[PDB]
């Protein structure tokens, strides 16, 4: 059966897209605190379009897992 | 303690006694018992670190119907003399 | 006759201002005239074409912290860790942000194509593609709600699973070297499930407000006779 | 049967390309906070860039999924 | 059995998603550092701000740690 | 039937190309938005060069997926 | 004995995760050095905020090793 | 027929130096705007210094693609 | 011989944790030159900072050779 | 003959290097651009230094596709 | 002989650890050269300091061959 | 004979740290022409200290092609 087997392998290797998701989201939330640096009189909205690229980035990282339960379930 | 709260206090008495008795059926049990007393220590750790008399004045802050007082009637033009 | 209610208690200041923190998120555009006493039947008009987004955000967020305040409560599981709960408010989202758009047109379902030149088989892949980052805009909105009650959970099982094995394999007078390090280590986790718990909801509600305030763009229809 | 076993491990691999994806729009919208800290006075028009470019990233990311259904369905 | 064989190969190639992770809460929380350079007047509302993105940065860390725990357990 | 098998694996590892063409067009369309920030009065020339650059990177993701179909079809 | 053998395959692949957090505690601590530049006048501070986000790096760096010996012992 | 086989596998490896080079010409055409943001009235020496490296950088994309056809063909 | 066969592979997969930690201690010395740029005159404190941030990093570099004589001797 | 087999899936890996070379030259090549918005009055030394920089960057492009060929012929 | 056999794989591969070593002294040598750009008048002290990071950071470089010789020899 | 088969595939996985040599020259040759952006009166003692690094890089290059030849010859 290494056709239940193989795809272990593979499921393992498709989750290493949620690196650079990480690092995507470390420098997207970095500049927010650099951002908020210049004029934190009105952050409100920075961080009203913090959570429109962070809903964005979690539009790749479920867009990964979307394939790892394709190839377990 | 009034006739709707006690149907509340083994109505969430015999939750936990459902429930607990849940924890000990399972397949990972110990792993599941010594969740719960690790997941209340976080109960004690929250009743002896927020001061509960500035949570209070900050939600009495959060409406603006309560936080500044009413401005309606000066005691002038009312009175009548 | 309900109850009477005390004017100032804590769950009715709690409330109206998350009430006021979210019909804050959308609020109406400022309209093109001064507002007089006849511009108001076309600002309370305006403020009827509009979708009541206040309570569809408060109804999605008075439960899911309430449902996932429960995760942590003791001997309680937060009913959001299965898939039939997280995403039956995952879909029930973009069905509500669909809806709208499928009634500010009048039709039942338009998607039909309009013509181009060159560029035709150019955008004929896009509005095909859009579609399809609209329609994971669903699975997107759901299983990420879903993942962060398993995925706390998941794991805070096999930290535990091995934090035991140290006052198992060895005594329980032994919890000196290792043991009372281990057990900050594993304490330190529902801290940090309290600030997940606190703040999926926030993520995911904010994501219902952005994701349905871009279908109700509307307009003023009190321009009939303005000097006289 | 190793042809649909062997396509297991290359559907997990296949989705690695949707790491720099999610690094891509990371700092595409970490630029963005950046990008309103100048000049929050006129910060729609960026947006309204930022929309632009998302949508051309997920010209990368579909681009790869194209892919990944393509080994399997 | 190579079914529960080499689910113990992609069990360590599913963890290199935290490499990212790892390297997204450095500059994350390097430009904390830079950001209370600019005004440590204020700062409590950055940090107000980092634990935000910590706690969604864990929602990429767990978010990985979700699938090993489903290969292995 | 290794011919047909083993273009499988290599068919996931040809569009690891496509990581960087996603992470080359988010720092292109990231200083899109900062370009936008030093002066946002003339911009239209700037995304009238931002478009330019987008079809020279998709001169990159087609011309890593020539190689795809190639292996495949 | 393929199971006492192909954890030691994966016990050194779930270390790679240590990459990056070896790159994120750079950054982290390089920008402290930044960070002190601009204002050594008040450091103490922000080395009093570099020691917590460091004590936060290792509960990514300890939080990899924790698969390593649970793959191992 | 193992020759003709494996040489598939390694043909999609080849092709992820394609990964950063399409990183590479990203920086490079984003500090292209960066370039132009600070002095527009003469930017046509710096485009006029882009075509140039982009030549170059596809003398990297060529150069790993001399590599591809090589196995292939 | 599996045993202490494959202990030989996972061995140098095992130090590549070690690449990171190279690259984290680059930018941490390298804005410890920045750092020197701003203002030496006061400088013994921002190197009497950086070893502190080596000595750390080598918490990680130390960290990950733990686990590499584990998996030898 | 795993001989003139195994030095075809060890060919494709050996050009991966040839990955940050691309990405290499693409940040020489972006700071060149930018690097001519500072003061195009004087740009001829800088791409008098770029070529020079893009000799010893094929120094390593080269350098690595040595390699290659002596693997296959 | 796989134990003789299987130490080569393992060889290549503990090297990668120099990947990211040449990485940290390009931007730690990068630096070195934005460090002199600010004064020049005294920049002794800075390659002073140069010669401490590159000596720290081939303890990292030999702390990777440490490992490729003791699985060779 | 994998003896002189497995020391192959290692081969093509000894030379990716040139990889990281490539992208480190590239911000280190990146960094002198913004190093001549500032002060392009005295820049013959940044090239002057261009090939000091240079050498230094190669310094990893051929300490890494040390090891491709020894397991080749």
């Amino acid at each position: 059966s290494v056709l239940a087997a193989s795809k272990m392998v593979g499921a393992g290797c498709a989750t290493i897209a949620l690196a650079g998701v990480g690092a995507g989201l470390g420098v997207m939330f970095g500049s927010l605190i650099n951002g908020a640096a210049r004029n934190p009189n009105i952050a409100k909205q920075l961080v009203g379009y913090a959570l429109l690229g962070f809903a964005l980035t979690e539009s790749i990282a479920l867009f990964s897992l979307l394939v790892v339960f394709l190839i377990l379930f | 303690y009034s006739t709707q709260a006690k149907i509340a206090l083994f109505g969430a008495l015999s939750w936990i006694l459902y429930r607990a008795d849940g924890q000990s059926k399972a397949h990972e049990w110990i792993v599941d018992l010594n969740l719960n007393v690790l997941q209340a220590a976080w109960l004690i750790s929250f009743s002896s670190l927020i001061p509960f008399r500035a949570v209070y004045f900050a939600f009495r802050g959060m409406a603006p119907a309560t936080a500044s007082t009413l401005n309606g009637l000066k005691t002038f033009s009312s009175i009548s003399l | 006759s309900v109850r009477d209610v005390k004017t100032g208690s804590l769950p009715t200041n709690f409330l109206t201002g998350v009430y006021r923190f979210w019909r804050s998120q959308n609020p109406a555009e400022k309209p093109h005239d001064p507002v007089n006493d006849r511009l108001l039947p076309a600002v309370v008009d305006a403020s009827d074409k509009r979708a009541s987004i206040g309570t569809w955000a408060t109804t999605f967020f008075c439960t899911i912290i309430s449902c996932n305040l429960l995760g942590l409560m003791p001997f309680n599981e937060a009913p959001t860790s299965g898939l039939g709960f997280a995403t039956g408010l995952g879909v029930s989202v973009w069905a509500t942000a669909t809806i709208l758009g499928l009634s500010k047109t009048g039709f039942k379902f338009p998607g039909h194509f309009i013509p181009g030149g060159t560029p035709w088989p150019m955008a004929f892949i896009f509005v095909p593609l859009e579609t399809i980052s609209y329609t994971f805009r669903a699975v997107s909105l759901g299983v990420r709600l879903w993942v962060n009650m398993l995925a706390g959970h998941t794991l805070l099982h096999i930290l535990t699973g091995m934090a035991l094995a140290l006052p198992f394999s060895l005594g329980f007078f032994s919890m000196v070297p290792a043991t009372f390090g281990v057990c900050c280590l594993l304490s330190a986790l529902v801290g940090l499930e309290y600030l997940v718990a606190v703040l999926q909801s926030g993520v995911f509600s904010i994501l219902s407000t952005v994701y349905v305030g871009e279908f109700n763009h509307d307009k003023f229809i009190g321009p009939a006779a303005k000097i006289v």
